[PDB]
This record gives C-alpha cells, sequence and structure tokens, in this order.
C-alpha cells in the first residue's frame, strides 16, 4: 500500500531538476538537490518552494540532514569542494569541506563526526574542528568496489569500507569479508547484528552466512526507523558502449522492493516506470518522497517530480 | 627587430573569479579580454591594463571555453550545463542559447565571417551553429569520446576536432565530411588542438606532456615540443607571432612555457601563477601574454615583453 498523496515538480524550471531529497527538521518540507547544485525546501503537500541555496556549481548526487536539524550533509558530481557540510540553525553557511570524498555520512549514535569516501579509502573528520581524525585503508585486504561508500555502524565503534570490518578504536581492519561482486561494498543493519553486502547477509558474531538475497543484487536500501522493514533500489546498469540517451542518466531504475528486515523476505515492488533518482522517509516512517525521471530519451534533461506517498 | 628570445615579465594580475579560470581570450581588436570560469561567470578586462570591465552571467554550471567573434562584439560560451550561449558584449545580455548537445560542451568557436560557431562536447559529437537563428546546423559524430578542441581554419572551410579518443580529426565545414584522421603510433588522449595561422598545420597537445606540429594533410610530425608537465587537463596553446614565432602553453607545473617555433627549444618559462595554468593567450598585435589558472589561484595575469 503506497497511496499517492502529493506531486510536484521544480518550481519555474521547463526542465525539474531535482536528484536528491531529504525531509527536513521542520515538519511538512522536504530538502531537494538540483542537477545545478542547488538545495531547495519544499512544503511537500502544496508543493510550493520555500527556499533555494547555492551549494555546489554541479548535480547534487547525495545529500543527509542531521537529527537535530543542525547540520547538513551535501555531495556534488564534478566540483570542488566534492561534499560540503553545512549549518542550517539561523543562517545558512558552509561550516566545513570535504575536498575529493564523493560521498559523506554522518556517525549514526552520536552524530560528532563525518565519514568520507574516496576511491577505496575511507576518512573520520570530526564534525567541530573539521580535522581528518582517521584515514582507513589497508591495500592487502582491498576489494576495490567500484561503488564503494564507507559508513559507521549504529553504535559507531564499528566502519565497514570496501567490505573490510574496522575497529575505530584501535583503527585496525578486524576481518575482511569476500569480494561477490564488483559495485556495492555493504552497510550495517539497524539491529548491529549482522551486515548486508549485495545479496550476502553475513552475521557480525560469527561471520557466518545468514542469507542469500539475490534480489538485493547491486541495490542500495534504507530501514524505516523501527529496523522493520527495509526498501531496496537496484543501481542502473553502466552497460559498456551503450547508447548515448541511456549512459547515466539517473542513478537507479524504475522500481523498488520492500523486505522484511529479519527475514529478508520479499514484501512488495513497486515499478513506478519512471527511473528513480532517490528516496527516502520521514522520521515517524508516515511519507515515503521518491525523485522520479518522467520525459524520454530525446530529452537531453532529466524532467524529474517528486512524489510522495502514504507508506501503508 | 625580432629578438632571439622573448622577454616577458608580469604587469597586471586580474582577480575577481572565485572559481578555477578556464579560459582567456583577446578580442580581435585588441582591446579587451574575456575569460570564463567554474564559477558559472565570464567576465570583461581592458586588454592592456586589466581594468576589470564586466561580469557576464546566465550559465547553470561551469563554463569551459569562450570565444569573439571576428568583429569582438559578440561572444560564446560553452557550459557544463549542456548548452553553449551568444552573448552581447556591450549589454552582457545572452542573444542566443544553443541547445542540443546531451552532455557538458567544452569547446567553441566562431569561424571567420562568424555566422557559423562550431562546438564539441562530452558526449563526443561536434555541432555546427547557424549565429543568426540558435539553430544546430550540422551534428558530426565525430569522435568515440568527449571532445576536447574545436577550431576554424583562416577561410572557415574547414574544422579541426581533438578527442581523448586520440583522435584529430579535419573536417569539411559544408558537407560535414570527415576529410582526414590523424592517428598516432600511441594514441594517447588529444587535449588541444588548432590549426596554424597560414592554416597548413594543426597544434595537437596529448596527455603525455607532449605539443605537436603537424602537417594534417600528409600526416606528419613536423614539430615536437616537451619539457612542460601536461597529463592531467586539456591545457590550451598559442602561436605567438607578434614578436617572434613562438608556441605558447600552460603547464601543470603552474608555470608558462614559451618555445622556439623553428628550433622547439625552450625560450621562457613565466612563474607567478599558484596552481595549473590551463589556459593562455597571445594578443593580437602587443607582446601581450594573458594566462589563467586553477581553483588554489583563481587569478589571470597579463605578461609583456619589451623584446
Amino acid at each position: 500500500a503506497f497511496r499517492p498523496i502529493s506531486v510536484f515538480r521544480e518550481a519555474n524550471e521547463d526542465e525539474s531538476g531535482f536528484t536528491c531529497c531529504a525531509f527536513s527538521a521542520r515538519e511538512r518540507f522536504l530538502m531537494l538537490g538540483t542537477c545545478t547544485g542547488q538545495l531547495k525546501l519544499y512544503n511537500v503537500f502544496s508543493g510550493q518552494e520555500e527556499a533555494s541555496y547555492n551549494c555546489h556549481n554541479s548535480a547534487i548526487t547525495h545529500l543527509e540532514p542531521s537529527r537535530d536539524g543542525s547540520l547538513l550533509l551535501t555531495s556534488a558530481t564534478w566540483s570542488q569542494p566534492l561534499s560540503a557540510l553545512w549549518g542550517m540553525k539561523s543562517v545558512f553557511d558552509m561550516k566545513h569541506s570535504f575536498t575529493e570524498d564523493h560521498y559523506v555520512e554522518f556517525s549514526k549514535h552520536s552524530q560528532d563526526r563525518v565519514i568520507g569516501t574516496k576511491g577505496d579509502i575511507a576518512h573520520i573528520y570530526d564534525i567541530q574542528t573539521g580535522n581528518k581524525l582517521l584515514t582507513l585503508f589497508n591495500p592487502d585486504l582491498a576489494n576495490n568496489y567500484k561503488r564503494n561508500c564507507a559508513t559507521f555502524n549504529p553504535t559507531d565503534d564499528l566502519v565497514l569500507n570496501d567490505g573490510v570490518l574496522w575497529d575505530v578504536r584501535s583503527a585496525q581492519a578486524i576481518h575482511k569479508f569476500d569480494k561477490f561482486n564488483m559495485n556495492i561494498s555493504g552497510v550495517f543493519h539497524p539491529n548491529g547484528l549482522e551486515v548486508i553486502i549485495n545479496t550476502e547477509i553475513w552475521d557480525l558474531r560469527t561471520f557466518h552466512l545468514l542469507h542469500t538475497v539475490p534480489a538485493l543484487d547491486q541495490c542500495r536500501v534504507v530501514f524505516n526507523h523501527t529496523g522493520t522493514v527495509m526498501y531496496g533500489a537496484m543501481l542502473q546498469a553502466d552497460d559498456e558502449d551503450d547508447l548515448m540517451e541511456e549512459r547515466m542518466k539517473s542513478p537507479f531504475g524504475s522500481s523498488f522492493r520492500t523486505f522484511n528486515a529479519t527475514d529478508y523476505k520479499p514484501i512488495a515492488t513497486i515499478d513506478v516506470k519512471r527511473n528513480i533518482f532517490d528516496l527516502c522517509t520521514d522520521t515517524k516512517d508516515c511519507y515515503l518522497a521518491v525523485i522520479e525521471n518522467q520525459g524520454s530519451m530525446d530529452a537531453l534533461n532529466m524532467d524529474t517530480v517528486c512524489r510522495l506517498y502514504e507508506v501503508g | 627587430p625580432t629578438p632571439v628570445k622573448p622577454n616577458y615579465a608580469l604587469k597586471f594580475t586580474l582577480a575577481g573569479h572565485t572559481k578555477a579560470v578556464s579560459s582567456v581570450k583577446f578580442s580581435p581588436n585588441g582591446e579587451w579580454l574575456a575569460s570564463s570560469s567554474a564559477d558559472k561567470l565570464i567576465k570583461i578586462w581592458g586588454a592592456y591594463d586589466g581594468k576589470f570591465e564586466k561580469t557576464i552571467s546566465g550559465h547553470k554550471l561551469g563554463i569551459s571555453d569562450v570565444a569573439w567573434s571576428s568583429d569582438s562584439n559578440l561572444l560564446v560560451s560553452a557550459s557544463d550545463d549542456k548548452t553553449l550561449k551568444i552573448w552581447d558584449v556591450s549589454s552582457g545580455k545572452c542573444l542566443k542559447t544553443l541547445k542540443g548537445h546531451s552532455n557538458y560542451v567544452f569547446c567553441c568557436n566562431f569561424n571567420p565571417q562568424s555566422n557559423l560557431i562550431v562546438s564539441g562536447s562530452f558526449d563526443e559529437s561536434v555541432r555546427i551553429w547557424d549565429v543568426k537563428t540558435g539553430k544546430c546546423l550540422k551534428t558530426l559524430p565525430a569522435h568515440s569520446d568527449p571532445v576536447s578542441a574545436v577550431h576554424f581554419n583562416r577561410d572557415g572551410s574547414l574544422i579541426v576536432s581533438s578527442s581523448y579518443d586520440g583522435l584529430c580529426r579535419i573536417w569539411d565545414t559544408a558537407s560535414g565530411q570527415c576529410l582526414k584522421t590523424l592517428i598516432d603510433d600511441d594514441n594517447p588522449p588529444v587535449s588541444f588542438v588548432k590549426f596554424s595561422p597560414n592554416g597548413k598545420y594543426i597544434l595537437a597537445a596529448t596527455l603525455d606532456n607532449t605539443l605537436k606540429l603537424w602537417d594534417y594533410s600528409k600526416g606528419k610530425c613536423l614539430k615536437t615540443y616537451t619539457g612542460h608537465k601536461n597529463e592531467k587537463y586539456c591545457i590550451f596553446a598559442n602561436f605567438s607571432v607578434t614578436g617572434g614565432k613562438w608556441i605558447v602553453s600552460g603547464s601543470e607545473d603552474n608555470l608558462v612555457y614559451i618555445w622556439n617555433l623553428q628550433t622547439k627549444e625552450i625560450v621562457q618559462k613565466l612563474q607567478g601563477h599558484t596552481d595549473v595554468v590551463i589556459s593562455t593567450a597571445c594578443h593580437p598585435t602587443e607582446n601581450i601574454i594573458a594566462s589563467a589558472a586553477l581553483e588554489n589561484d583563481k587569478t589571470i595575469k597579463l605578461w609583456k615583453s619589451d623584446c
């Protein structure tokens, strides 16, 4: 059950350029990055643009607002700095920059640090000083995942980078998970008990293979806030000498699926018939915001819309 | 009196751009210098004193290239927003927005008559546009990788294109047919090309620290210029003709290199920039070189040679 609630495109733009989104600290408002590097604040129910800020001179790929509403992480496509940490309290300004990290996340338990990714390397920064506290990389244990993204575990004491499990306290890799795909490097389950690496669900304690989930192949995942449902969407295949107009054009395919977060069995498969750019839910798990591209290969540009659905 | 070696010295440093400066172009009448930046802005300066004249705005992403019309009245810009734009320099208004490329537009130029514009793009195509109407006249499937530079010859009958596919291609403007394909033993990415003033040679930079003067009709490499550093960025290069025959280029060691065209010996290395020098330009009548540098620099410098 994903009942439509609202839909809206970018205001005053023949070619709507929404690329990513996250609910803001203020209820009813959604943050959306754009293909021109802007961060915009919209009313998700009326579709009215409330604010717009310049963040990068290239398209925003991903963003994350801190839980307390004071900070925002952004990542761009081809700009300097590549990622940034912005202040949202009162005035909107840049607190810090992460020059060549193509992707950044907040720490999860206490959000006082940022973890960014550059190729096979992870960088851990202090939010206040902006200093790089750690550089995690081991050429012996490296996997070279093409879409590697470093991430903290729920209690911030462990890190996952390139499929390698690192102990933050000692800055020492404790285990390398074998490489069974070319792109996805895996994430932590919110329960802190297992790791989800593409189609392999590993137990953290014993490193046993808990689940084979073929449907998660090449998928990015996000959980509801009670840790009971997992949304997964398959990345867009990069092919090789594929037709132009088909090269990139969208990060995901046109479908996403829901999984029981405990037994990983399928719940629902939704094919919106439009390439997906991003999706998120609110803190109370009431709504699902999805960026969907309408148009055609005829178009030299995206024409995305944001759709809000009711979480059944 | 043509000197044995030039003697360029720094006279002005132009600041204002807030991001890497991508290109500097002297207007054909010698009055002005146009600069494009990753900050999405064009800026017009006095060619001799570097006095800031104006800012020209409109693009939504960084700008790679800018080019003057022959009468110094118009400017064409190629931007990462997939468009080119034709601008009235005096008013600073965008007269036309050329849409057609499916990805970043990297290079642009007017033909000598300035009724046509040629563009190259990350989408691997070359496009010929009608300046008056802004409509695309021709789309050439020019290469199998991003197009790094496009240039008309002296009379506008030929276009030359360079690409990361390692090839240079000579095209007939009127028919759109590829008349020649210059290939080398190895095919390193070709990061820049332009016709020589006489139109019989092409100067091509490859991302192996090398500039090469080619007789394209015969496909023979006549001259090679080295000593600089160029492995990453598509650095513009110039024929200097006002006070001796020089080849001028930026460098990834932050220096401006000047070689004796005939002998290939380095005759000067201008120091001052604090980052990669990605663009240089030679004044049309005076011994003036404009150079532009990237993110850690953001400035334009004017060098003058009394020799």
